[PDB]
């Protein structure tokens, strides 16, 4: 009954049969943002079935030594669709998120995902005291692989990050987790170009094993934008 | 029709009723 | 549910819907039931007023087309010197919908039909020098399946005490005129998996139920001096049509009247081991734009 | 990806179907590419003897 | 109705009925591409819907196609089935394909 | 809880527990010949519990090059029980039919059938112009095997063969199919030995594969008669 | 605003204005509208009760003429040593109203038409010494635009089993039928500034909804021993016609029938740089009463 | 009266304070596709003040032997703003305009311009058979330049030119014209890279002329899309 | 028009609305 599920956004669907019942970030749905709060005063687009539907990013593939995995939203859909286009030509964005992360294997597999949604996650660098630079942290869709996941890469602790919007994938129990993001900032809207905020954070916190034959196991992410709003309109960068 | 006979007539092409799920639905739930 | 349906159904607007236990999308073919999944509940659709009417795909409408049934040219002269096998200024045909491959795929998307059948007859003559076309009188008689056909041009079958004759020339309209619907079952059997007599030495497929009968068709003129070619084209149109039990259309050629005997082509399409003609892969696109 | 394990097949197999659906539509009837001939049939000759 | 998707040489009668899936060391790799082509000899002429309507010379409204898996019960996967518009080339990687 | 079924017919029953939702053919139930639709005067014989039992045919063994297996109804059981007792000593025969295809495997194996049940499946012969003979056609009980099943040996095509009434084995799903057959003929009641009205075809679209050690998979057809009439009684030929 | 207009309008009497502030003269082209300059407010009228019909310029009555669309000489003879591109007893035509200049100037006078059309087929016959004209039974058959047209005269697509066909003799009256408005849009695109296809190698100017189909024309009798010349014309009467959008009248003589590619005339009138032909000075008169 | 004007689109407005009347064309105004006339199913997207804004393209100049200038009608916008990202990821547009063309001189200048809007401006070409080709049709951005203005490069006449929706710029009178066009298809929605449905049209039906000094006179286009919609979401060609 | 189909019909020649407003005074004004 919470195990198959249907996400359908746009022209996009998801069905998965097995699943767990899905994660709203600190109880919290995406909005737009109403005339209370809002700063901006000219008039947002919303582009709706346009942009509020999943992107598949490239799939990681989910091995022995493997660390774990970061993406920096909107910085990994920053270049793709007509989201891409309307950060692009736009100074202002606010959104929600809808991260689907999909990871199956056989019955004969174990493993055991932390699939972790972080608020504002101030990456640290290790044994220097020089800041991380801007290709360490804009890695795009590509995202990046975390160094020391046992700490986060922050000198924060890895045990402590489920207080954070999380699931996992337990392959003994289930093949996706699903987080819905609210808008999550200071700000009512923000430049997307030089601020991220969220991390989805994918960590083996049991390494994949089995004694059967190895196949290739990979790890995708289908991101959704939620209630998208642009302000600012001008030139494309 | 001036003929007698009913099946003399012109064709008939106003039958709109239809059944779909005889053929795509011929489960029994 | 049997329903009217005078148009195509229109379309409802949807929403974002992310509700756990509803997977429209997801079906089961192994219950032998077709897909029920909507656009609404695949993708975020539109308020369409959808007013395309389905009249045209009607079985009536797709059935009641006037098409080729039989085709004969045959020799108008004097026939005194002939050989045995020839048509004396007459011919018989065993009437079937089975000979010309247009009608006959047409009505074996069904496994029983019950119509009306109304015969047109279309006649035309060439000269076999040219003086002119003679405006020449044509008999078509039509015998049951269990009477007796003429032997001759003028033999005494064609007074026609109690079989229907129709009396034309070629000059005026052709000729036209409505078969009932003649079988002994309520429906004509297209298919008939079976063997038409007791003994086991019967034909397969042909329920003689099925055929209509005879149609003689002869020239009630007397002979010229020069001869003719008298080619006699005959229509068939289907008229207060029911079908049942539709079946998968016949994707090879017909090799006979008589049966479903099938060969296929020597290469694809509509070969016997390749329906669909070959493309490289199956991740070949072969009309790709570029 | 496809993940099989050791004792199963490890080379699976979809079927594809299509349907229409209720908002389908046709019209502008012609005759079907898909049949022809060129000859007549096999005892075609037979229905006039 | 059945798709012939694997109208290829060396399919030969109803292998041409399937497509055969096998596990991949490359990550959003292509399966197969169905020509929407209905008019056109392609996976979709010896259908229901590409038989009837070859008798049609106009035609209108959605299509449905359904997949059916028919590996092992141990035999576990995802896939991503991408229906698009005209106007460019066919899609041959999964980034342009999912738009 | 459409899974789990028990058709329970005159003193058979045949339980399954991986079923699918069963067939009723065209939305149609079997029913006795009522009076209005009635042709031979004389009273029919309904032997109810005698005749409309499952009976179980020979089991056919499911293979790699197995094209597929065909069985003429009623032929199939025109010399089994009290069903072929009845047709062997009355002239006419109407009834319906409750088919039960029964094939199962291990969750290593793969595998699809088509089980369908044609009606009138007029038979082709394949490069030839001369018809199908009787022993062609009449193959009794342990029926016929197809010689191009593409094509479904007669110029149609398998593809296409979803129109008729039919289910589908696939081995990760279920392992019995069943299809609840009418009266199908122009006929009211019909001469059972040159006439069949039904044909049941069990067909390897997706072929029988594992890994695992190689059990034989047979393929097992039960067949109930359902509301049997027969008319004219006479000696048995 | 919308009205309905059955005469032409009346005339009210006028006197002496001498008004400031109102000048109705005066007028503002730059605006894009016509002059409203009444006859009442420019010169002292009279009043004129006028009952001029306005219905012969409906733009049904305007279009709804029978104009000629088609027309082939084709020789009816043996044509087995004959060479590729004859008409073998039979031709093909694709349909379009483009190419004949009095209905193609007439049709171009609107952007958008939706009509019904209803086509008249005029066959005649001239021996080609003289024996006399046979009555012949001609058979069009109407190809849509996807399907396959015959190459012979005894080809068997002509059996028709869902092609339309008429069947009519040249001692009959002229066949006519009605051919519905059967264009994928709303209405025709009598100009389509655009490509055809999705690659950039397409056709300019020639929308393919535009395009009814085909008329593939045979003679359905066999050759005499003499051959004849005959002329098949093909009339089409537009009808039920909504129009939008008029365009200027094309003043260049066409060049093509499949686009509007312009030349002109040598000289004046209708050349390139003179459309009106000349005269000698802006202050002379041509046609001056002497 | 009439001879002021503010045409305030998205975060676009032009004054003008020599105006004429505006043109509605056939006294239509713009909307959206209503329910009863869709045709597309799926959602569309309707990127109200990111697309609907006016575009400017590139001055032309205004001389003595000049013939005339066209635009072709989305052509000039397919690459413009976030009307042209629309245009590249959509398979439909429907949309109308709002042309406004400026041009402006002394008081000692003489000259008049026909600025109409011509529907389905199916071109010709001069003095051969072959029709026009891709690239003398789609000239995108720049627009064309009239061969021969007299016959409007297609057979018929630039005198009769006004039963189509236009406008005069006389430079006695006013400096600019405006044109308010509708959608003009016979289809609800289209495909923009391959059909073009309004040209543009600048005609010197009078030169300019004057007998002071010499500056240059542009003749500039702002074109506002109005009422967007795009269905048919794919990736950009 | 003993025909079935509409389009089957005679010539419509009796529709006598104008509206040369939309083309003779195109104006908002």
């Amino acid at each position: 009954s919470d195990r198959v599920l249907q996400l359908k956004l746009g022209n996009s669907a998801i069905v998965t049969q097995e699943a767990a019942n899905y994660c709203c970030a600190y109880g919290e749905w995406p909005n737009y943002l109403p005339d209370h709060e809002a700063v901006a005063i000219d008039k947002p687009t919303q582009p709706e079935t346009a942009t509020d539907r999943f992107y598949t990013l490239k799939s990681v593939k989910w091995e022995a030594g493997s660390t774990g995995w970061w993406w920096k939203l909107p910085d990994a859909l920053n270049n793709i669709g007509m989201f891409g286009q309307n950060v692009q030509h736009h100074y202002l964005y606010r959104s929600g998120f809808l991260i689907h992360v999909q990871c199956n294997a056989t019955r004969f597999h174990q493993g055991a995902l932390l699939v972790v949604a972080i608020p504002e996650h101030q990456r640290g660098a290790h044994n220097t005291n020089t800041s991380p630079g801007f290709d360490d942290i804009m890695k795009g869709e590509e995202g990046g692989t975390f160094n020391h996941p046992y700490v986060l890469d922050d000198g924060t602790s890895l045990a402590c990050a489920t207080i954070f919007p999380h699931q996992w994938i337990n392959l003994r129990t289930n093949n996706s987790a699903t987080i819905v993001l609210p808008w999550m900032n200071a700000a009512p809207m923000d430049f997307p170009l030089r601020h991220n905020q969220w991390t989805l954070a994918i960590i083996p916190v049991v390494p994949l094993g089995t004694r059967t034959m190895s196949s290739m196991v990979p790890i995708t992410v289908s991101i959704a934008p939620m209630c998208c709003e642009f302000n600012g309109l001008r030139h494309a960068i | 029709n001036f003929y007698k006979d009913s099946y003399a007539a012109s064709a008939s092409k106003q039958d709109f009723s239809q059944d779909p799920s005889k053929f795509t639905e011929p489960v029994v739930e | 549910i049997e329903s009217i349906i005078k148009t195509a159904t229109d379309t409802v607007k949807s929403e974002i819907n992310a509700e756990l236990g509803v997977v429209p999308s997801l079906n089961a073919v192994e219950t032998g039931a077709t897909s029920n999944t909507e656009p609404e509940e695949a993708i975020q659709t539109r308020t369409v007023i959808n007013q395309h009417g389905v009249s045209e795909t009607l079985v009536e409408n797709f059935l009641s087309r006037a098409a080729l049934v039989s085709k004969r040219s045959f020799e108008y002269k004097d026939h005194t010197s002939s050989a045995a096998q020839t048509d004396k200024n007459f011919f018989k045909w065993t009437i079937n919908t089975r000979s010309f491959v247009q009608l006959r795929r047409k009505l074996e998307l069904f496994t029983y039909l019950r119509f009306d059948a109304e015969i047109t007859i279309l006649t035309t003559v060439a000269v076999n020098t040219y003086m002119g076309l003679p405006n020449l009188t044509l008999q078509a008689m039509f015998v049951p399946t269990g009477a007796l056909t003429p032997e001759k041009q003028d033999s005494f079958h064609w007074q026609s005490g109690s079989n229907a004759s129709v009396f034309f020339k070629i000059s005026d309209p052709p000729a036209r005129m409505t078969i009932p619907f003649m079988c002994i079952n309520s429906a004509y059997s297209v298919f008939y998996d079976g063997f038409a007599g007791f003994e086991k030495s019967g034909l397969y497929g042909i329920n003689p139920a099925d055929t209509i009968g005879n149609l003689c068709v002869r020239i009630v003129n007397e002979h010229q001096p020069v001869g003719f070619t008298v080619t006699v084209r005959v229509y068939m149109k289907p008229k207060h049509i029911k079908a049942w039990a539709p079946r998968p259309p016949r994707t090879l050629p017909y090799m006979s009247i008589a049966n479903a005997n099938y060969k296929g082509k020597k290469r694809a399409p509509n070969a016997l081991n390749a329906i669909i003609g070959n493309r490289d892969s199956v991740k070949t696109m072969p009309h790709n734009i570029v | 990806n496809l993940i099989v394990p050791s004792e199963s097949s490890d080379t699976c197999s979809l079927i594809g179907f299509i349907a229409a659906k209720d908002d389908f539509s046709l019209r502008l009837m012609r005759d079907s590419p898909d049949i022809g001939q060129i000859d007549h049939l096999h005892a075609a000759e037979a229905a006039y003897q | 109705s059945m798709m012939e998707i694997n109208n290829t040489e060396s399919a030969v009668g109803m292998e041409r009925l399937k497509v055969d899936i096998s596990a991949l060391t490359d990550v959003d790799q292509l399966l197969f591409n169905i020509p929407l082509d209905i008019q056109l000899d392609g996976p979709l002429r010896n259908t229901l819907v590409g038989n009837i309507s070859r008798y049609y010379t106009h035609w209108s409204g959605s299509l449905e196609m359904t997949f059916m898996f028919c590996g092992s019960f141990m035999a576990t996967g995802k896939l991503i089935l991408c229906y698009t518009p005209p106007g460019g080339s066919c899609p041959t990687t999964r980034e342009t394909a999912m738009l």
